[PDB]
C-alpha cells in the first residue's frame, strides 16, 4: 500500500520555465523519482528545432551577401538558436522576407498555420542598406536529441545546420518535507524546470513518466518449396488444387507462373484465396525460375 | 595516433580506433570476405572496404578477437615499453590505454602518441600472447618490484 | 612485413588465403649494404 | 519520436538459487544508469518483508 | 572534314557483311544522343549523316503532340495553325539545329559507341545466319551456360541461344 | 639579387612565420635567438648560455622560452626593452633623487645598471614618493640585498617587466612555479581560433596592447562617424576637426574575409560597429581572429570543477559535458589549399577539360563542363576536384584501339588518369577557386568565367571608390555652402556635378570650389588610367615555372569540431587529451540546476605546483556571480537606477586601486548597453606582480551570493546523490591547441 | 582466455610451449583436424593452448601422432601396391 | 518493477502565387494581367481557347504560356468554385 504520486501544483512562475510539483510520496522515493524524471526529460524530449536553411544569393556557407553586416555563418547560428513550436506535421518549411534598414527580427517569419514562433524578439541579422534584402527558406522539424550535420543537401545551394532538438535547459528537483494528509514521514517532489517554450510542463512530466514505464515493461507484468502440397497448413483442397496439374512439390508449384494457373479451371475462386494466402509468406509462388527441381543448396548429397 | 584512457578496461586488452582497425586489417578482412562468397575477385573486396558497407564492421569483429596487438611509445626505453594486448573497438580516433600499464610506458595523457604494430604469422601471434601479453609484464625485470603498482 | 618483396607477395597471398605462414627470405637491403661494400676496394661475399 | 529501443533481458546467468546475475541489453544512451539506480534504490531502500 | 573521319571507320576489325550505311548511321545517332545527354531541352537527337562527302550534321527534334511534357520537344495542332495545319498529331517534325561540342571522353564514348555498333558489326552477322538458310537443322557448340539460356558458338565467329522453355 | 635573395629566401633566421593567434605573430617577431649565423649550435653548446644570468632582468624573458633541445637559445625579449643606438638592450627606470621618486623615465643599459643600485618595482610609498620603509630590498651589482631608504638612485617603472608578452597575460603568474609558467606561455602561443571567440574573465588588463599593437584588427587612423557597415567593407566619415583641407575624404576599411592563413586556420575580419556610431582616433573597428571588442580572447571559458570522477580524467585528461560541443564552442574552421599544375610532357601537353576516360556520372556530376569544382560544392574523402588526363599512349593499336583517334581533331586520345583528388580522409567545402594561365595558353570557359567575375568586382570597387568620394566631396560643398551666398531652394533644382558657379565672390569658398574641382578632374581621369591598369592586370598571363600551362588552386574549408583525442589546455600548465565527451545528465550539478561542463583532475595541482590556476577559477566564479546578478536584475525590466547602483558597487570594491570609475556620467543609455556586455559576466583585469589579493576575491564573492570559500556542494548526475566534502567549482578559461587528433591518427 | 599460466605449467620451458602451440595451432588451420575440446569460436591459437591446459598435447604426443599417421599412410600405399 | 509501475500510474502553389512571380519576364505576366487577372488560379479558372480569342496575349506571350504549361502547374484546363480549393479554405 504505497501512496501514489499526483500532480498537484503547476506554479507557471516565468514564461520560460515552471515548477510543477508531486504529492505525496513515501520516503526514498524523492530522490528516485527526481533523479529518473530529471535524467529522462534531459535525455529524450520531443523539439522542433530547425534543420535546413537556403538564402537565396549564398552559394556556400562561408560567403558574405552584400547588404547586412554579419556573416552567413553567423545567421546560420542565429537560426540556430530559434525557438519554434509545429503542431500538426513531421517537417515544415517557413520563408523569410525582409527589405529595409534595422534588423531582421524573428517576428518577420511568414508564419503557416499551424506554426508559432514562441520568441518573437529573436534578433536574425541586420540589414544596412535601403535596397538591401535577405529572402530565405526555412526548414524546421521535429527530432529528440542532437542530430549533427557529420552524420546526415543535395544540391549545392542548401545549408545544413546542426540540429540540437531539445527544448529543455535545467531540470532541478529539490525534495522537501510534506504537511499533513494526517501522516508524517511523507516527501514533495517540486521539479523547477526550464524550457525554451516548446514545451508544455506538465506534458513534459506526462512523456517522460511514459518513456519510463515503457522502459520498465521489459520485466514488468527453399523448405517450403521442398515441402510437399500436403504438407502445407491449409485445407486438402488447397493442395489438391495445385495436385491436379500432376504437382506433387511446391517446388513445382514455384516453376510456374500464378498467370499459367490461372489460366486453368482446375483452381477454384477458394483455392486463389488459399494460394494468396500461400504467397502472403513469400516462399512460394513468388514467380521464380528453376532448372528442372534442384537449386545449388539441394544438391544430391 | 594520440593516447587516452578508457578506464573501463581489463589490462590485457586496449581500445582501438574503428578506422585504425579497418585499415591495419585489411588482408584478413580481404580473406575474411573472399571465404564467406559473399565476393569473388580482390577487387570486388577492395571496393567494399573503400565504401565500408554495413556488413565488413563484422567481419572486423571476426578478424580482432583473439589477435593480439604490440602497443609501443616512442622512446622505447626497456622491455616494457612494447606490450601485446588484444583490441577493443572504439568509436573514435585514439587509443584507449589502460591506466596501471601507463607506468609502465612512462606514458602520461599530456599530449602522447603510441604505435601500434600487428603479428602477422601465427608464432608471432603466439609470441604476442605468451611472451609479450600486458598480464605476462607485471614484474619490471631489473629488480622484484611490480610494475603494474597503482599510480 | 619491411624489406622481402618476394617474402611479402607470399605473405600477403597466403593471408588472404587463411594460411598464416611466412616464407623469410633475405632483406634486400642488407644485398643494397652488399652492394655498397662491394663498390669499395672491398670484396664481402656469403659462404658455402 | 517516441518509439525508443525496448529491451528484453537476454540471459539469467544464475549461480545458487539465492543468487543471479541478470543482463538487459539494448537500452537507450544514458537509460541503463537510470534503470540501474531506480531498480537499486528499490531494492536496497523499501521492500516488503519480515524479520 | 579532319580526313581522320575516313581512316577509323574502315578498320575493318570486326564489321563487312553487314550494312555499312546503317551502322554509320547507327554511331550517328549515338555520338547525337551523347550530345543530347550533355544537353538541356529534353527532346530528340537526330543526326543527319552524308553518304557522297561523309561529314554530317545535328540537328534537334520538335515533336509533334496533344501534350506537354517533354517541353523543348512539345508542340500542338494550334501552334501548328501557324503552319497552316500542315503537322499532323504525333510526329517527329524537326524544326531547331545544334553544332558542336569537343572532349576527349566525347569521342572515347563516340569509340566505345563505335566499337559496340562495330560488335553490332558481331551480332547481325549472326542475326541472319539462322534465317540464311531457312529453318535449319544447325549444329552448335554450348560455349556458356547462362540462367535459363544456353549461349552457344559457331563458325565465321556465330552466335547461338538456346531457350530452356 | 642572389645574395639578398638567398638572405631573405633561405636563411638560419629568415623563418617562415607561425601564424595561427594574434599572439603567435607579436611574440614570434619579438625573439631573441641565439643560433645561426656567427652564433653557436644547438647539438654542441652547451651548459653557461643555457642559463639566465643575473643581467636578464627587464630585457629578457626568464620564463618565455622553448623547452626542448634549445632552451635558452631561443629566448624572448621582454616587454619594456628597447635596443640601443649601438645595439645593446636598455630598459626604462625611474630617477630615485634623494628622497623622491621623480617621474622621469631614464633609459639604462646592461653595464650602466650595474654600477648604480636599483630599486624594486613593488615598493611601498605614501604619495610622494618617500619609500615608507626604512629598509627596501634592492639590487647592486648582479646581487640582491637589502638596502636603506634613500641610498636608492632607480625604481623600476611597472611590475610587468621582467616578463615578456607571452607570460604576462597569464592572470596570477606571481603563484605558478616557474616550469608550469613556461608551459602554459608556451601552450598560449600554441592555441588555435574558435568559431566565435568569448573574451577571459580574468586577464592582465595586456590584451588590448596585443591585439591593437599587432595587425590583425581594423583600427581606426582618422576618428568620425560610422556611414556604411557591411561584413565586406566598412565606411567612416572622417570629422571635421581632424580632417585635410583638400581630398574630401572619407575612408573605407575593406576587411580581409576568409582566407588560409599559414597554419591552415580562418583569419577572419568581422566589423564590431554599429551604423552612426562615434569613433575615435586609435580605436578598434573590425575584431580579428581570436579577438572581440579590442580585446585578446583566445580560448574560451568554461565551467570546470575540481573532483576525480570514475577514472576518466586519470593522468592529466580532461572530461567535458556534450553541453560544450551543442552549443558549437570549439568547433574551429581550417582550410586546406590543394593545388594542380598543368604540365607540359611528351606526346604533348595535358588536358584539363572534363571529357575524361574510365569515370561515369557519379564523379562529373560534381563538376561542371570544364573540369573545375564548382564554388560550393560540398565535397567528401576522394572525389574529384580538378579532372586532369595526360598522354596515356596509343601503344598497341587495336581494331577501335587505333579506331577513330584518327575520327577526332583531338590526339591524346584514351588518355591517363591524373586527376587531382580530395586526399583520403577530409571533408570540406570548396569557397575559392584560383586559374593561373601562363601567357599564350588558350582561356578555357570557366578561367573566362573568373576573368569576367573578377574584371566585373574590380570595376564595381573602382566605381564605388569614385561615388563614394564624390559623395563625401559634395557634403563638403554642402558643408561650405552653408553660409556665404547660402541658396536654400535654388541648391537642388540643377544637377549636382555644377555646385561652383553659384552665386559667391572671390573668397576662400570660391578658391575652395576650385580646389575640389581640381580634385575631382584628378578622381575622373585617375579613375579612367586605373580601370585601364585594372583590366591590363586582370587580362594578362603570369610568369610561371619552366613548362606550365595553368594552375588551378582549389581551398577547401573543414570545420573540425572536437571529440575524445584532442588537446586542451588552460593557461598555466594544466594539459591533457580530452577522454570522454560525456552526456549531459551525468555532469555533476550543484543545487540550482546547473550542470559543470568539465571535470579536471585535483591531483594535478601538489606535485605540479601551479596553484594559480585555483585562484584564476575562484576569481572567474566571482565575475560570473557578478554577471549572474546583472543577468537577474535586467532580466526583471528593472529602471537604470538599480543598475547604476549595483554597477558601481561592483567597480568600487577594492583596496586603493587604479580604476576609479563613476557611472554618473554615462547618462542613463550607455549604462543599459554596458550592462548588455556584462551579462555573460564581468571581465577584471589583474596584472601580473601586482593582482588581486585573496581578501579582494574573497569580498567580491560576497558581492555576489556565492559561497566565501568558493566551494559548492555538488550532487551527482548517474547516483543522484550528494558528493562528499565540498567541491571546488568556477570558471576557467580553456584553450583548444592545434595538435587534433585528426591529423595525427 | 587472459592468462597462459598453466600451459607453462604443464610445458616448464616457456619457449617449447610456442613451438608446440605453433605446430598444434597448423594442424588444425591448414591441414583440417577436428579440435579436441569443443571451442566457442575461438581462433586456432586459443584452441592449440587449450588443448595445452588439458594436458591431451605436448611435443611427445604430435610426434607419437605424426609417426603413427604417417606410417599409416605408407602402410596404406604399401597395401595399395602389394 | 511492480513498485515502480503502480508508482507511475497517475501519470501515463503554382495557382496560388501571382502571375508576376513567374520566373518569366513581365510581359508574360501582363498579358495575362490585362484581362484584370492577378492570380494563376484565375488564369487557370480560364480556358487556353478563351485566351486564345483574345489579342490581348501575343505571339511570344503563346510561347511564355506553353513554357509555363510544360510545367503542368498552370492551365490544365480546370474548373474552380470561384478561388478556393478545400485545401485552400479560409483558416
Amino acid at each position: 500500500e504505497f501512496l501514489k504520486p499526483r500532480l498537484v501544483d503547476i506554479e507557471q512562475v516565468s514564461s520560460t520555465h515552471a515548477k510543477v510539483t508531486l504529492e505525496p510520496l513515501e520516503r526514498g522515493f524523492g530522490h528516485t523519482l527526481g533523479n529518473a524524471l530529471r535524467r529522462i526529460l534531459l535525455s529524450s524530449m520531443p523539439g522542433c528545432a530547425v534543420t535546413e536553411v537556403e538564402i537565396d544569393g549564398v552559394l556556400h556557407e562561408y560567403s558574405t551577401k552584400e547588404g547586412v553586416q554579419e556573416d552567413i555563418l553567423e545567421i546560420l547560428l542565429n537560426l540556430k538558436g530559434l525557438a519554434v513550436r509545429v503542431q500538426g506535421k513531421d517537417e515544415v518549411i517557413l520563408t523569410l522576407n525582409k527589405s529595409g534598414i534595422g534588423p531582421v527580427t524573428a517576428a518577420d517569419i511568414t508564419h503557416d498555420g499551424d506554426v508559432e514562433i514562441v520568441k518573437p524578439q529573436h534578433v536574425i541579422c541586420h540589414l544596412t542598406d535601403e535596397n538591401a534584402s535577405i529572402s530565405m527558406r526555412i526548414k524546421v522539424q521535429r527530432g529528440r536529441g542532437y542530430v549533427p550535420a557529420s552524420t546526415r543537401e543535395r544540391p549545392i545551394g542548401r545549408l545544413l545546420v546542426d540540429a540540437c532538438y531539445s527544448p529543455v535547459e535545467r531540470i532541478a528537483y529539490n525534495v522537501e518535507a510534506a504537511r499533513v494528509e494526517q501522516r508524517t514521514d511523507l516527501d514533495k517532489l517540486v521539479i523547477e524546470m526550464e524550457t525554451n517554450g516548446t514545451i508544455d510542463p506538465e506534458e513534459a512530466i506526462r512523456r517522460a513518466a511514459t518513456i519510463l514505464a515503457e522502459q520498465l515493461e521489459a520485466f514488468v507484468d527453399d523448405p517450403i518449396l521442398l515441402r510437399p502440397v500436403d504438407d502445407l497448413e491449409l485445407t486438402v483442397r488447397s493442395a489438391n488444387c495445385l495436385k491436379a496439374e500432376a504437382i506433387h512439390y511446391i517446388g513445382d508449384l514455384v516453376q510456374r507462373t500464378e498467370v499459367e494457373l490461372l489460366k486453368t479451371p482446375n483452381l477454384g475462386k477458394k483455392s486463389l484465396t488459399e494460394i494468396k494466402d500461400v504467397l502472403a509468406s513469400r516462399g512460394l509462388s513468388l514467380g521464380m525460375r528453376l532448372e528442372n527441381w534442384p537449386p545449388a543448396s539441394i544438391a544430391d548429397e | 595516433s594520440v593516447i587516452t584512457v578508457g578506464p573501463y578496461l581489463r589490462l590485457h586488452q586496449c581500445g582501438l580506433p574503428k578506422k585504425m582497425a579497418l585499415e591495419l586489417f585489411k588482408p584478413f578482412i580481404y580473406g575474411k570476405l573472399e571465404l564467406r562468397g559473399l565476393a569473388t575477385t580482390i577487387k570486388a573486396a577492395k571496393k567494399m572496404v573503400e565504401r565500408e558497407e554495413a556488413v565488413v564492421w563484422d567481419i572486423l569483429d571476426e578478424v580482432i578477437r583473439e589477435h593480439p596487438v604490440l602497443l609501443n611509445r616512442a622512446p622505447t626505453l626497456h622491455r616494457l615499453g612494447i606490450q601485446a594486448f588484444e583490441p577493443v573497438l572504439i568509436e573514435g580516433k585514439a587509443i584507449q590505454l589502460h591506466p596501471l600499464v601507463c607506468a609502465a610506458y612512462n606514458a602520461d595523457f599530456d599530449g602522447d602518441q603510441m604505435a601500434v604494430h600487428v603479428p602477422l604469422t601465427l608464432e608471432a601471434q603466439l609470441e604476442a600472447r605468451a611472451l609479450m601479453m600486458s598480464t605476462n609484464n607485471i614484474l619490471s625485470p631489473a629488480n622484484g618490484e611490480p610494475i603494474i603498482v597503482p599510480s | 612485413k619491411s624489406d622481402d618483396v618476394n617474402g611479402r607477395t607470399k605473405m600477403y597471398k597466403n593471408i588472404v588465403d587463411g594460411n598464416h605462414q611466412m616464407e623469410p627470405g633475405m632483406p634486400e637491403s642488407f644485398n643494397v649494404l652488399l652492394k655498397e661494400i662491394r663498390s669499395l676496394g672491398i670484396n664481402i661475399e656469403l659462404e658455402d | 519520436v517516441t518509439e525508443f529501443l525496448k529491451p528484453r533481458l537476454v540471459d539469467i546467468e544464475q549461480v545458487s538459487s539465492t543468487h543471479a546475475k541478470v543482463t538487459l541489453e539494448p537500452l537507450e544512451r544514458g537509460f541503463g544508469h537510470t534503470l540501474g539506480n531506480a531498480l537499486r534504490r528499490i531494492l536496497l531502500s523499501s521492500m516488503p518483508g519480515c524479520a | 572534314m579532319n580526313k581522320e573521319i575516313l581512316a577509323v571507320v574502315e578498320a575493318v576489325s570486326n564489321e563487312k557483311a553487314l550494312p555499312r550505311e546503317k551502322i554509320f548511321e547507327a554511331l550517328e545517332s549515338a555520338l547525337a544522343t551523347a550530345t543530347k545527354k550533355k544537353y538541356e531541352q529534353e527532346i530528340d537527337v537526330r543526326v543527319q549523316i552524308d553518304r557522297k562527302s561523309g561529314d554530317f550534321d545535328t540537328f534537334r527534334r520538335w515533336l509533334v503532340v496533344d501534350e506537354v511534357t517533354q517541353p523543348t520537344k512539345e508542340i500542338t495542332l494550334e501552334a501548328a495553325r501557324y503552319e497552316d495545319e500542315s503537322l499532323n498529331l504525333g510526329d517527329y517534325v524537326e524544326d531547331q539545329i545544334e553544332s558542336v561540342t569537343f572532349d576527349r571522353i566525347t569521342t572515347q564514348t563516340a569509340k566505345q559507341v563505335i566499337v559496340q555498333k562495330v560488335r553490332e558489326a558481331e551480332r547481325a552477322m549472326v542475326v541472319d545466319q539462322f534465317r540464311e538458310h531457312e529453318g535449319e537443322i544447325i549444329t552448335g557448340v554450348v560455349k556458356k551456360v547462362n540462367r535459363d539460356n544456353i549461349s552457344l558458338d559457331l563458325g565465321n565467329n556465330a552466335e547461338a541461344v538456346i531457350l530452356r522453355e | 639579387s642572389a645574395a639578398v635573395k638567398e638572405f631573405f629566401g633561405s636563411s638560419q633566421l629568415s623563418q617562415f612565420m607561425d601564424q595561427n593567434n594574434p599572439l603567435s605573430e607579436i611574440t614570434h617577431k619579438r625573439r631573441i635567438s641565439a643560433l645561426g649565423p656567427g652564433g653557436l649550435t644547438r647539438e654542441r653548446a652547451g651548459f653557461e648560455v643555457r642559463d639566465v644570468h643575473p643581467t636578464h632582468y627587464g630585457r629578457v624573458c626568464p620564463i618565455e622560452t622553448p623547452e626542448g633541445p634549445n632552451i635558452g637559445l631561443i629566448n624572448s625579449l621582454s616587454v619594456y626593452a628597447q635596443t640601443n643606438e649601438y645595439g645593446f638592450l636598455e630598459t626604462p627606470y625611474r630617477k630615485v633623487t634623494d628622497g623622491v621618486v621623480t617621474d622621469e623615465i631614464h633609459y639604462l643599459s646592461a653595464i650602466e645598471e650595474g654600477n648604480y643600485v636599483i630599486a624594486q618595482a613593488n615598493s611601498n610609498l605614501d604619495e610622494e614618493g618617500h619609500f615608507v620603509e626604512d629598509l627596501v630590498t634592492c639590487r647592486s651589482k648582479g646581487e640582491s640585498s637589502l638596502f636603506s631608504r634613500d641610498q636608492v638612485d632607480y625604481m623600476d617603472v611597472s611590475t610587468q617587466q621582467v616578463v615578456s608578452v607571452g607570460a604576462s597575460l597569464i592572470p596570477f603568474l606571481e603563484h605558478d612555479d616557474a616550469n608550469r609558467a613556461l608551459m602554459g606561455a608556451n601552450m598560449q602561443r600554441q592555441a588555435v581560433p574558435t568559431l566565435r571567440a568569448d573574451k577571459p574573465l580574468v586577464g592582465t588588463g595586456m590584451e588590448r596592447a596585443v591585439a591593437v599593437d599587432s595587425g590583425v584588427t581594423a583600427v581606426a587612423k582618422r576618428g568620425g562617424v560610422v556611414q556604411y557597415v557591411d561584413a565586406s567593407r566598412i565606411v567612416i566619415k572622417v570629422n571635421e576637426d581632424e580632417m585635410y583641407p583638400g581630398e574630401a575624404g572619407i575612408d573605407i576599411y575593406n576587411l580581409t574575409k576568409y582566407t588560409r592563413s599559414n597554419q591552415n586556420t580562418c583569419i577572419n575580419q568581422m566589423p564590431c560597429v554599429s551604423l552612426g556610431e562615434p569613433v575615435e582616433r586609435g580605436d578598434v573597428l573590425a575584431d580579428g581572429p581570436s579577438t572581440d571588442l579590442g580585446e585578446l580572447a583566445l580560448g574560451q571559458n568554461m565551467r570546470v570543477a575540481f573532483m576525480p570522477w570514475n577514472g576518466y580524467n586519470f593522468e592529466d585528461s580532461i572530461l567535458v559535458s556534450e553541453r560544450v560541443v551543442q552549443e558549437d564552442r570549439f568547433t574551429t574552421i581550417h582550410i586546406q589549399e590543394l593545388a594542380c599544375v598543368s604540365r607540359d610532357t611528351k606526346l604533348g601537353p595535358e588536358e584539363i577539360t572534363a571529357d575524361i576516360p574510365n569515370v561515369g556520372e557519379a564523379a562529373l556530376s560534381k563538376l561542371d563542363e570544364s573540369g573545375i569544382v564548382y564554388i560550393g560544392a560540398e565535397v567528401t574523402g576522394g572525389d574529384i576536384l580538378v579532372g586532369k588526363v595526360t598522354p596515356k599512349g596509343e601503344t598497341q593499336l587495336t581494331p577501335e584501339e587505333k579506331l577513330l583517334r584518327a575520327i577526332f581533331g583531338e590526339k591524346a586520345s584514351d588518355v591517363k588518369d591524373s586527376s587531382l583528388r580530395v586526399p583520403n580522409g577530409v571533408s570540406g567545402t570548396v569557397i575559392d577557386v584560383q586559374v593561373f594561365t601562363r601567357d599564350g595558353v588558350e582561356k578555357d570557359k570557366r578561367a573566362l568565367e573568373i576573368e569576367e567575375m573578377q574584371l566585373k568586382q574590380a570595376k564595381k570597387d573602382l566605381s564605388e571608390e569614385l561615388q563614394i568620394l564624390e559623395a563625401g566631396l559634395f557634403s563638403r560643398i554642402r558643408a561650405v555652402l552653408v553660409a556665404g551666398g547660402v541658396e536654400a531652394e535654388k541648391l537642388d533644382k540643377l544637377p549636382r556635378d555644377r555646385w561652383l558657379e553659384l552665386g559667391l565672390t572671390d573668397e576662400e569658398k570660391q578658391n575652395q570650389l576650385e580646389q575640389l574641382a581640381e580634385q575631382y578632374d584628378e578622381l575622373k581621369h585617375e579613375f579612367e588610367k586605373k580601370l585601364e591598369a585594372k583590366r591590363r592586370k586582370i587580362t594578362q598571363g603570369d610568369d610561371l615555372a619552366p613548362g606550365v600551362l595553368k594552375i588551378v588552386k582549389v581551398y577547401l574549408a573543414v570545420k573540425r569540431r572536437i571529440q575524445p583525442g584532442d588537446k586542451m589546455a588552460g593557461r598555466h600548465g594544466n594539459k591533457g587529451v580530452i577522454s570522454k565527451i560525456n552526456p549531459i545528465e551525468d555532469m555533476p550539478y550543484d543545487e540550482n540546476g546547473t550542470p559543470v561542463d568539465i571535470v579536471l583532475n585535483p591531483l594535478g595541482v601538489p606535485s605540479r605546483m601551479n596553484i594559480g590556476q585555483i585562484l584564476e577559477t575562484h576569481l572567474g566564479m566571482a565575475a560570473k556571480g557578478i554577471g549572474d546578478k546583472i543577468n537577474a536584475m535586467l532580466k526583471q525590466q528593472q529602471e537604470v537606477a538599480k543598475l547604476r547602483e549595483f554597477i558601481q558597487r561592483a567597480y568600487d570594491l577594492g583596496a586603493d586601486v587604479r580604476q576609479k570609475v563613476d557611472l554618473s556620467t554615462f547618462s542613463d543609455e550607455e549604462v543599459m548597453r554596458l550592462a548588455e556586455n556584462l551579462r555573460k559576466g564581468m571581465p577584471i583585469a589583474t596584472p601580473v606582480f601586482d593582482g588581486a589579493k585573496e581578501a579582494e576575491i574573497k569580498e567580491l564573492l560576497k558581492l555576489g551570493d556565492l559561497p566565501t570559500s568558493g566551494q559548492i556542494r555538488l550532487y551527482d548526475g548517474r547516483t543522484g546523490e550528494q558528493f562528499e566534502r565540498p567541491v571546488t567549482v568556477g570558471y576557467m578559461y580553456m584553450l583548444k591547441l592545434n595538435h587534433l587528433v585528426d591529423d595525427k591518427m | 582466455r587472459v592468462t597462459v599460466q598453466d600451459a607453462v605449467e604443464k610445458i616448464g620451458n616457456r619457449f617449447d610451449l610456442v613451438l608446440v602451440a605453433a605446430r598444434r595451432a597448423r594442424q588444425m588451420q591448414v591441414g583440417g583436424k577436428d579440435p579436441l575440446v569443443p571451442e566457442e569460436n575461438d581462433k586456432t591459437t586459443v584452441i592449440a593452448l587449450r588443448e595445452i591446459e588439458e594436458g591431451l598435447i605436448n611435443n611427445q604426443i604430435l610426434d607419437v601422432r605424426e609417426r603413427q599417421e604417417q606410417q599409416e599412410q605408407e602402410a596404406a600405399e604399401l597395401q595399395a601396391v602389394t
